């Protein structure tokens, strides 16, 4: 029946683009992951380095009264 | 290495030196000493499970952690305690926090007072169930993180606060919170496919009005045919504002019957969609 | 047409999750960025520190 | 007419397999990051306690010195609900993965400032004891 | 916990000691501890929420902690000062921000000094509506990513300034940016698929063209039918590039309605087509 | 720039001083210098590919930072000689993980406590093959998780402690943390989705129950028919609870023969729906 | 206040002191001093977008601090320097993040070694073009990521190592790579939707092998016709297995045209199947 064949037409364009939209935040998204992965680069850069110079400063007093 | 043990050495250390014992020094020294002491003892009462005692424990050491005069760490500790009693079976869950914020807020530090905060009111009303509050709290933690330009969590907040504002008869209280984080969101092209939500809970929410706040709402909002994410939104409120203006309680109840398929609807929506069902119920027969 | 309906909503129910999904970056927005700049100007303050403790060791080692 | 209405929306679930597919493949690599940047942050906690503890052996130290085609069509139908649904275990997984170490940042920040503020009074702490 | 008060004891302390104040030493160690009054002062008069005076209070601290020789917590200090005057009454924020990057770029910290240029000219638009002062911010500060390794926050610069280039009139201008963040953009395979945006945009922004410099940003294209994503950029290009060459501000302004169907419309794109439908016209009539 | 050079200079220096050798002062230093040495060492051995070598380096540098007093350090190498038994070729790299656990525990850490033991569990299964150990570290691991009010974690563990219980034999053990890990999953509307499986796992446990445990678990559900989700979950249940409660060993597995049509049939699902096809023909010759 | 002034200043100090002027002590600090001259010139040549001034500025402030005793900044000094170069116009990026390397190596940091290392074989790739040393960077890299269980990583590192070893004609050493990257992805059922390609990947390189390693490769692959993902891998291969053992060009080149339809092919895919496309051809006219 048309009115079956057309409203799954309709109804499917009404199904694929109610992907695309879910599709743009895929890529938004991936998008961002990426963008703010390199946050975590630094911040793993940092941390350890922090400890580093935060290390020889407990190392320095502590011999600065021994 | 007994949590007893502990708690008794602390408490022998704990107490402003005087006479013999002062000699010639002390002060934080040994007060530190014991919040190190009850530290340890709460973290063998969470161990053997006791939560009651682990959670009273850092309650001590904070407390006295504050004699010594070191706020920060101090109200670290609060928070060990808040999410102890919170996971425990004693109260205090709500005091340990508010002696948190207290601390946070004056120290000059917003950024946690809202991280908190929103903890807070978001115990307020899943326990005490006391949602006047939690709005309270809600609101003026939103209004830490807007200026911290957290505009995320801003919203986050925001929305828990319009949320329960309607389920507790704000509704025009929560339409405003909706238009404001709903123009708050466009500047984000990445909160464009969200702010459709916002419209279609300030369209749903209703303070009685007579006049076309919803039907005026509905067009504010900018739609097209090539939407599939906005026929979750107007598409569905358009057919629900003829619905209501015109008395026909089998429209509204059939469309929301439908609707009910490509979107379900939660709790939030049945409570206020059921409000607005009966606003005309009681409307018709009368 | 069933099938049809049928994978409707479904898909429309992962939209739904990206939603959260999306409100679940902005938060990792707010933590890093603050964070990070806080976590970069340690090593600023710690440095400085390091120094200062090295006039310490060359008058009291 | 419906001979265009199915051709065209078999055309358009081409579409929409692809779509998804080629975006799970993204998601796959959103976890995969996920699962690193975990890591990159459980190495993060590992500072943030160290910090903490070792600012506090300064301090003591230093305030010490101090003091047919509808067939095929509808198999395709089959598939795109089996993906969709599909789509959300990922979508699910990277939700919790997310809240957990969102959670985990939240530490981090806090006792963050507790050193920074920390490392800055051993700072004056510091300048106060030479000579 | 008086913020007049404490503005007050800040001044009393905040100058170079001299003679029986001085003693033998002196100078950073008071000039700190008068900042940290100040701030305690803005912190309560945001407690107010006097905001307004909160930010010009962190003025006085920031300024105050360079006379000091710390320009880093400084800047810090002028960020905050920003973030209170953009959530309250005055419009200073501007000022506070251009003299917290003149620091982070006299100091070398490009990273953090792109990472609040971008939001500089972000409110030199959303508030002061000064496009020719955000461009040139949005451009220095993609400069500055771009040498930071960080491609992908270089993009999102980069299409800010192209994005409102064109709306400015600086079409040719923006083109060029379409162009080189499209080649800078296939090199990693997880942006391919967005990369069909920039070729349509950088073919619809024309200099009064009257040629193929569209048709062969089009043609540049690879478009793959079997990769149904390119169907929201090039296949619509080809149709419009011929409503064009054909004066026809029909089949144009029919095919931006059809297209308006599978792929809605953002702002930016409307503004765009109006304008070259309007190129149209003005040729048909001449 | 020799490993067993190292190792020799760093023991002839890790003794205890007394007597003429300790001087003035004790020897807190000396330690620590054998272990950067036995570090140093581990290090090259890593870069020979020696692995066992420096996995075993590591736990001499490990073990003296013990007896220095650097609990935390020392936990971390324990976790390095772990990493390195573990990619290694010999054992050792249970212990370690136990050892480092061990301190992060007493230390107060319950945190990465838990993230170290989840990761020995899934060690302890997928490699030494020992569910039943393996089990009781991930549900310890999820309690210290819950202990964090993680919710999202501790789901995490939970779910590999009911998956593999239920595997194993356990399956009111297995229904109960469904049914703890489903009601701790409703209140957060952002798990909402995944609750069905709890449910259809939960039911799939039979612990020999001949009534209609799992027909009033399907009863206890919220499906609705508008909601599509739900049907790869109860709708296959009622026709298998038919099949069961009918001693049918082909509408079952015939059920199940559709299904995998609809819903790929994982490993996990198959093994039980076999076991349960066996309780079934257990039941029609009984 | 400008760097060409600063270079100098650096120079007039960074000399070994003696007689009068040095005493005792030497000056440790003052090679340090000059280490900070440097990075403040390099700092405004960064400003002033000099870049290849910069870069060699940061070489110099890193040799320097090596010329004192302290490998840990200096090697992050080689890093700034490279980034500079990088973002800079000549070369010494690769320079620069050798001695970079060699120090996070030797001192054990491999973790940030593997970060680096990375970048490295991308720059030796995509810019001096030398595959060659590209892929035993990428390998190399990847190894390390695997001691720190960094499998995400590790494999991100692998995929690349195979990829451009399929071009340069290693199809065995390709196969092999995809295998083992492909049993380290099913532990994992967040990487089974990739493995496919991985098992196509492996299926397509051939080694010149008459057997069945793909007919081999393509059974060991476990597929469900009802399935859907997997469409995309195996289903497609046995269709180009059977055009290979049959020396027909025709219904090879015509599959690899209709699944080029569901499924766009890549510039890697391509390559090769014009390679066993030309093996047909090159097994027909002989």
């Amino acid at each position: 029946a048309l009115s079956e064949i057309e409203t799954r037409h309709s109804e499917i364009i009404k199904l694929e683009n109610s992907i695309r939209e879910l599709h743009d935040m895929f890529m938004d998204m991936a998008m961002l992951v990426e963008s703010q992965g390199e946050m975590i680069d630094r911040i793993e850069y940092n941390v350890e380095h922090a400890v580093d110079y935060v290390e020889r400063a407990v190392s320095d007093t502590k011999k600065a009264v021994k | 290495a007994e949590a007893m043990a502990l708690l008794a050495e602390a408490e022998r250390k704990v107490k402003n030196s005087q006479s013999f014992f002062s000699g010639l020094f002390g002060g934080s020294s040994k007060i530190e000493e014991a919040c190190e002491i009850y530290a340890r003892a709460a973290n063998m009462f969470k161990m053997a499970k006791n939560w009651s005692a682990a959670g009273n424990a850092f309650c001590q050491a904070a407390q006295l952690h504050l004699q010594l005069q070191s706020k920060h760490d101090a109200a670290t500790c609060f928070v060990d305690a808040g999410n102890a009693f919170k996971k425990a079976d004693p109260q205090e869950a709500i005091n340990c926090l508010m002696r948190a914020i207290e601390i946070y807020t004056d120290m000059g530090r917003f950024t946690i007072a809202a991280k908190h905060h929103i903890s807070i009111a978001e115990i307020y009303e899943t326990e005490l169930v006391d949602v006047e509050k939690a709005i309270a709290h809600y609101e003026q933690s939103a209004d830490y993180y807007k200026g911290e330009e957290s505009n995320s969590s801003a919203n986050k907040c925001l929305l828990k606060v319009a949320g329960y504002a309607a389920q507790l008869e704000q509704y025009q209280k929560a339409i405003d919170i909706y238009e404001q984080v709903g123009t708050s969101a466009m500047d984000s092209p990445l909160l464009k496919y969200s702010a459709k939500d916002y419209f279609f809970k300030a369209a749903l929410c209703h303070f009685c009005i007579d006049m076309l706040n919803a039907k005026l709402a509905v067009q504010k909002y900018e739609e097209l045919f090539p939407a599939f994410s906005d026929s979750r939104e107007c598409k569905l409120m358009k057919k629900l504002l003829e619905a209501h203006e015109e008395q026909n309680v089998d429209s509204y109840t059939e469309s929301v019957k439908e609707y009910d398929s490509i979107s379900r609807l939660d709790q939030w929506l049945t409570t206020m969609l059921l409000r607005i069902k009966k606003t005309i119920q009681g409307d018709e027969e009368d | 047409n069933r099938r049809l309906q049928q994978t409707q909503a479904q898909v429309d129910e992962v939209v739904d999750i990206m939603r959260v999904n999306v409100d679940k970056v902005l938060e990792r927005d707010q933590k890093l960025s603050e964070l990070d700049d806080r976590a970069d100007a340690l090593q600023a303050g710690a440095s400085q520190f390091e120094t200062s403790a090295a006039k310490l060791k060359r008058k009291y080692w | 007419r419906a001979d265009q209405l199915a051709d065209e929306s078999l055309e358009s679930t081409r579409r929409m397999l692809q779509l998804v597919e080629e975006s799970k493949d993204a998601g796959i690599r959103t976890l995969v990051m996920l699962d690193e940047q975990g890591e990159q942050l459980d190495r993060v906690e590992e500072g943030m306690n160290h910090i903490n503890q070792d600012m506090k052996e300064a301090e003591k130290n230093l305030k010490d010195l101090g003091k047919a085609r509808e067939n095929e069509m509808d198999e395709n139908l089959e598939q795109v609900s089996g993906i969709i649904g599909n789509l959300r275990h990922m979508a699910l997984d990277m939700g919790n993965e997310i809240d957990t170490q969102n959670r985990q940042i939240d530490r981090i920040m806090e006792k963050a400032d507790s050193n920074k503020t920390r490392i800055d009074e051993a700072n004056q702490r510091a300048t106060k004891m030479l000579g």
